[PDB]
């Protein structure tokens, strides 16, 4: 139960979102380029269930920082 | 409560499909001879029910065969005929299955407008004061 | 259990009630206060400033506050990954490492006090609701910060009045004490490493 | 004064009966195929009454029935159902425009 | 049910109590203090009201929210409030009273050092406690619908002035007399010769007796913070009717 | 009465909703899930109709904390 | 027995009557800070 | 004709926020402040007392001699308004009506002569003169009876300081300084007699 | 949870069986001409329990000497209704995502 | 082609933007305020008449003398305005004229030639000049009246602080502050004076 | 190569952004401010001339000591612009040549010298050195600037307080406070020396 | 694994979010303001520098002073970053480097000593610590830098207060306020002595 | 220079040009059963220029009928159809510069 | 690495080449009267691999011409164009979205 013990956990429970959310619009963006360019063994609906997870994914980034953010505002804001 | 009109327009698809599932089988069965002259098929028709006693929903209270007389052929070929060469068929008359092929589609499809309108005035509702 | 779009609502929700968790759970109250009160003990009003005595806060509540944040992640968080516990049970085994940390970190009478104002009959202290010992915790907290606070302040109030009673025994009766105290105001508290002292004694504070 | 009775008017009764009318109206719809139904009306006026301070109406036929008994004309129908949606939008408009002054009003934003 | 009626009480019911609550602890010594944050206030403003809800009694449902009666509630919860909070202050400054009054005497600040031990004596004495526990037992024999401070409360608290002077007196008086008697001696044991004088030189002896005497004055000013706040508890009390 | 009671009745409310959208939200996905695997006895009607009134049920869960968190935004910003 | 013109009434009215309360709340707060902060 | 419940509600607002002004002035606040800073002044601490407990104090002497005229307002104009009995512009009437006179009782003839020229309006009866001529007659009356007060409650702690250096010149010490010696029989004087209660009973019943 | 696999429900996997099912009574029309070719019909619980097959139709008139068991008039019907039921696993999945980005965003 | 109606109402909101501009700088609160800011200071009262008081006070005078030039305002440039008399271009300026006469009349040639000569602009007669130098110069010549005017009044309270320290010193009794048994005079010579009404009634009369 | 036309207002708007930052480091608005302070505190009025009249000053003097630099930026950059006869590129660099030019003409070598090896570059000649390295430079020379003129101010009234202090204490009167006694002098040796008037001229005057 | 464009335009749209706590706390712009405005309470005047032209002046000081820092994480982190030779997550190390050497140069040890402890993490050389528990430790150290530096910078100023208060008093004038008195010699002091070009190079050699 | 002239480019005269080069097609279309009526058409080029600084006759592909009319139905239809696809491609280019401009001046 | 090559893909070079292919398929149809055309085909590996880092060729026929030389398979080259009108709108939706993400990253919203 030490700073850096914790420290290390809550990122590593941070960087491991960050990359899930990575693999998913890595995997989104494989899929189109290989659909794109004339792979006949690629369906479409791997494509967009895979591109509609990416957005869903990157949708729940952006509304968790801001989140982060307004709430950090809020503290070094706040009228001491 | 909140979706009345879904319990009514939702109530009606389900009542207009009954009607269509039973035209289908008699169509489908207008020519089945079947054997003696008890189980021949016959026109199959739902009945719609209202009780009032707001909204008053549509139930279907179960099949009804109809009444008119079986269709008689002489024919003392069909080894499934009478002693005087006789095979009833089913009562099932095309011109009225045509109609209610037309009233049943239509009615159902109406019905899908009042339930699509109907969640167009719920989600006017939540933008009330915005 | 809630529906998955149900239960991502309610984790989005309380995502902004985390300034609120802070300010009434953890030490970032007592801290501030402390700092506060040390910054109107010198002369200088405001030239710690706000942000810098927040972030410092907010450090510090990290660093002290970093066992309950162990505890919660391992009992809390690492079940509701693993599909090991759900939702409710997940939040309730959150909230037991943190009501342990602000039941130790008040004052009995205080406690005593609230539960007779709430009208809940309890007989054993470790059994309060968390309704009654949030407002409870922070009363203590308070008590405790006005009281570490005003020590601070007693020396720097030495030195105003022994300047002060100097320039008076001259018969210097117009100058004011308070310019001529700044610059031995603030060279007590470098001297005795003041940022490092009160900061050391403020984590160890804390159980 | 300063109430909201006083404020919102019977725009918040008028949405009401707007919502009961067209459950009468899709009920008639719903009920246009079943024989010896009847078609239900409603009075605006009389339920407009009611509902600020707080019986069945049947609609005659046009021309007579095909021997079912059912009288619904689902071109009226159609038509009373889109007259009643349209109506209660402007009620929906007028109500909410009701709490917008008062919310304005109330912190001169 | 209508829902109109759940929400709009609930609100009623916590809001007014917490107006009451909040307007206390603006105006209190250790609440009201600049060092604390209104953030950190508020929250405790609205923990408070919360833990301390089952006591309330449930607020008359004839009162409108939206309407001007509901109106003179909000205004009439903080007078209450600010009532309470105003008596603190009374003791406190009474006590910064005590501190100049010795300090000037002293050919003198002090007041600060008498504030801050006065605001160790309040939270020491779990003054803010009592305060908190009066201020819910206000609600119980106070209502929230019908009750407000009368004229008469208003004139007990605006003669609070002259317990302020007496108070501060009577603490003093043992200790000025003593300032004065030192004085007075050094000033006729001096005057046999006019060529010493005292100007700048009786300044010096005048403060370091003064400041020795304000130890005397701290070695026995508990007790008469117990009498004090005696005094102002059974004015508060009274203002709440209890 | 006490103010208690108050806020229990409130209390009461709120999860009865929770529930019922809740209840609305498992009912819809069954419908889905059994119109989709192939069961005969599901009508694509009573599933559309499921899913509409799932779909309004949560929207007016999503309007109701919107307002609860821009009232405590508003009151977090008063003087005190 | 409810609908969704209740429930959107009882949330405009209680969204109403809350900004209402908490306004004139600080209206006079902000009127008793002024006279506090006065040269007397 | 009334006013809409949307435009009362913006009326109601504006007066709040105009509140710290009505009561400092066409209150009894002025008077009450401007007295308790001479009694401040004339004994010899110069912040003790602090400005936060005086004007809490003032604020609850105002509303105690306020009581009346505030009750007045209450019954005929708040009441019939709450009930629906008047309109929304009448009830602002009827409340108008008692603070002016009450201003009208607080002010003196020739203040009122002087505004009403100074206005360059007509009128021949006091009683229905603009509130807004009225205001700066009200309080100009207010300041000098204030002085008036103050002068009274100056003069006894004058005496004793007088005296004081009388004696102490007289016994022949020229090097002790009056203020101290003078001090505690200024606060002994000021306790014995219960200075504040005699103080209260001239400045509340000064209105009537 | 709050997974993907537990959002999407089995909707994910539907869409690509309908349109597997569609291809095979595409290949059974066209081969309906050449001689010696076994309809295949695909089994939807295989599919079902692969997400969690391609077997032959038997005939139900002779054949003509060609060896087809290919029937054009079941072709056509099993046709129509799975691009129907690939229309409605598209509305059920596609949905899923427009209710979970509501809930994120709130919105 | 006068202003759109959109660009009428964008300049309107503009001005009360400025309001409080136009009030300390181009209105008579500034020599007001300053005249009374001087006699509370020659007084021994520090701050016992309050802020809030002494601007209140200032704002019911300045509103009061510029009653006339506020009325050929209305009369001139917004009733033709209302009436569809004037394009609003026209009334603009009749708006401003009787605004530039009035700070005209209580300005110094002096201030005028130093402006005019800082600006820069080769202008002769003393009536069309600019709004840019008209306003500082009208502000410089507010604040020279003001202490004039502040200067006047302090005399007689410095003459009572002289005679009383000269007393006090006559007997020997060096030690007592004047200060303190100054101010009860200082009271008493402005109230039995009428200090108040006299002041505010020559402030008035100043502005002509 | 020219910025287009959504990129120029986007850089337009920037600038309006920025406008208080330029007045009061690139303009004469600060060394004006400074003084006004410094005069008021020399005079025993602390909060007389009052902060917004203060300012207000402030910002005609500042536009009429800056109309020559303005001039030429309306004349070499606005002009050329607007007839299309230089970029958007060449109008912005015309327009800082006459800004840059004013800024260094009221700086002092020191400070230019001390950071332009704070800032590291290679600096030939002062009139060629970067913006960023003279706008701490300008701002500095016109504090220490104002501080020199502040203290040709200040020795007046400090003279007046000295004779009057000496004067009461020759009459054997240690307890009257000359601060009182002083201030009608101060007064009068404003007024009578056409202060407002003279400052101002001086203010005006030391940028050219 | 390199992370998506999107990722990476939200990352760095995130460190525009905390420009501003970056700046109060991993810079040089605490100790500038601190010793600033230390220096100008160590003056008479209140606030007459003004917090805007203090922060103006602190601005361009610490961009000055953090030239090579900011250099240095564009020649090691921007650049191979812009022309793809090295990753996202290796030019965010490349970037940190300097910065972290920046605050270890200028930090205390036993304040990174008090903070080790506290984390509760092994250290046995000064360059391993993260950026966690570097920020509290290299502000602390700034702030007692900080008063040091205004502490000398301050004895100056109370020599003289001393001197001219002492003086007065051997004449005898004890009421005379010393700190006007004072005000025009302590301006001078900082004139002749040329004090914001030295004290603002001090304040950059302090870091270097 | 900021001026509508080069914000908005040569997109404010296109616009208008292609609707009256919907008129000259549309009366060729109605009078396409009118004897003697020859179908006249627009220069785009031309007629842009005009208007930015500021009706010729079709040639028949085959013989008309005997009635004199040279208006050639299928040819009409055809560049109708272009005409409108441009048209809304040109509202979409000058509406969108508003929208910049617009979003410059407001900053968001 | 953040820059419109990265982030557009290949998508902003397909939806030029199935323009292209578009081009080529129609003019086989408008052309398959006319004798000696020989059917054109464009390579979509070819023309995507010389897009992407900076000459159509000849369809052959499935039976004999009919005497006048043109191979253009009317039958084919309307399927083809199906394709490639489909694949052409999936393209258009794949570069649209790359420009709203980024948009949408670089707006926060």
């Amino acid at each position: 139960a030490s700073g850096a013990k914790v420290g290390a956990d809550f990122n590593d429970l941070l960087t491991k979102a960050i990359n899930n959310v990575n693999t998913l619009q890595k995997a989104s963006g494989d899929l189109q380029t290989r659909f794109d360019r004339g792979d006949a063994d690629v369906s479409l609906s791997d494509v967009m269930i895979a591109r509609n997870k990416s957005s869903v994914a990157f949708d729940a980034t952006v509304q968790i920082r801001n989140k982060l953010v307004e709430a950090y505002k809020d503290l070094m804001n706040m009228p001491v | 409560s909140l979706f009345n009109v879904f319990n009514v327009t939702g109530s009606a698809m389900s009542a207009e499909s009954v009607r269509l599932n039973t035209t289908s089988s008699n169509l489908a069965n207008a020519d089945s001879v079947s054997s003696s002259a008890k189980d021949t098929y016959k026109a199959r028709h739902a009945v719609f029910g209202a009780e009032l006693s707001d909204t008053v929903p549509v139930k279907v209270m179960g099949i009804v065969e109809s009444d008119k007389p079986l269709s008689a052929e002489y024919n003392p070929d069909h080894p499934l005929a009478n002693e005087e060469g006789y095979i009833y068929k089913p009562n099932v008359n095309v011109m009225e299955e045509m109609a209610n092929m037309i009233s049943a589609s239509r009615a159902y499809q109406t019905n899908v407008q009042v339930a699509d309108s109907s969640k167009q005035m719920l989600l006017r509702t939540l933008q009330m004061g915005q | 259990d809630y529906s998955v779009t149900l239960q991502i609502l309610a984790l989005m929700t309380m995502l902004g009630f985390l300034p609120a968790m802070v300010i009434l759970m953890t030490s970032f109250t007592r801290i501030v206060v402390v700092m506060s009160i040390l910054r109107q003990a010198m002369g200088l009003q405001q030239t710690p400033s706000n942000q810098v005595i927040i972030g410092i806060a907010l450090f510090l509540t990290f660093f002290v506050m970093s066992p309950v944040l162990n505890e919660i992640n391992d009992k809390a968080v690492q079940p509701y990954l693993n599909e090991q516990v759900t939702a409710r049970e997940a939040f309730d085994a959150a909230q037991a490492p943190m009501k342990a940390f602000m039941l130790k970190q008040t004052r009995i009478k205080d406690l005593e006090t609230f539960v007779t104002m709430s009208g809940e009959q309890v007989d054993n202290p470790e059994d309060v609701s968390m309704a009654v010992l949030i407002p409870a915790f922070i009363t203590s907290e308070l008590k405790t910060a006005f009281q570490i606070g005003f020590m601070l302040f007693l020396p720097f109030l030495i030195i105003d009045l022994v300047v002060a009673s100097v320039l008076m025994a001259m018969g210097m009766m117009m100058l004011s004490p308070m310019i001529v105290s700044l610059p031995f105001k603030l060279m007590l508290f470098v001297l005795v490493d003041g940022w490092n002292l009160i900061l050391s004694t403020l984590a160890g504070s804390f159980a | 004064a300063i109430s909201f009775d006083n404020a919102l008017g019977i725009h918040q009764h008028t949405v009401g009966v707007r919502e009961r009318n067209a459950e009468v109206i899709s009920t008639n719809i719903a009920q246009a195929n079943t024989p010896g139904y009847k078609a239900r009306g409603l009075d605006f006026a009389k339920e407009l009454q009611a509902a600020t301070s707080g019986d069945k109406l049947y609609r005659l036929p046009t021309q007579p029935d095909t021997g079912d008994g059912n009288t619904v004309d689902l071109d009226l129908e159609r038509n009373l159902f889109m007259q009643n949606q349209i109506r209660h939008q402007a009620s929906l408009d007028f109500l909410g425009s009701k709490f917008k002054n008062l919310t304005k009003a109330i912190k001169g934003e | 049910e209508y829902p109109t009626s759940v929400v709009l009480d609930w609100i009623a019911n916590y809001f007014w109590p917490y107006v009451r609550i909040s307007s206390m602890l603006m105006v209190m010594t250790v609440t009201g203090a600049r060092f604390v944050s209104p953030r950190i206030r508020l929250y405790l403003g609205l923990a408070i009201t919360f833990a301390v809800m089952p006591a309330i009694p449930a607020v008359p449902q004839d009162i409108e929210l939206l309407s001007f009666r509901g109106f003179m509630t909000i205004a009439e919860q903080m007078i209450i409030g600010i009532a309470m909070g105003m008596v603190t202050q009374f003791m406190i400054q009474t006590f910064v009273l005590l501190g100049q009054i010795l300090g000037m005497q002293s050919s003198l600040l002090l007041g600060q050092l008498f504030m801050f031990l006065t605001t160790m004596f309040f939270l020491a004495t779990d003054g803010h406690l009592k305060m908190l526990q009066l201020v819910v037992f206000s609600f119980k024999t106070l209502p929230i619908g019908s009750g407000s401070l009368n004229a008469v409360d208003f004139r007990e608290m605006a003669g609070w002035l002259g317990i302020m002077f007496q108070t501060a007196l009577s603490m003093s008086l043992s200790g000025i007399i003593a300032l004065l008697t030192i004085n007075l001696s050094f000033g006729v044991m001096t005057r046999a010769a006019p060529q010493l004088n005292i100007f700048s030189l009786g300044f010096a002896f005048a403060l370091m007796v003064g400041l020795l005497l304000c130890w005397y004055i701290l070695a026995g000013l508990y007790s008469h913070y117990e009498m004090f706040w005696t005094v102002g508890e059974a004015q508060i009390c009274r203002l709440i009717r209890l």
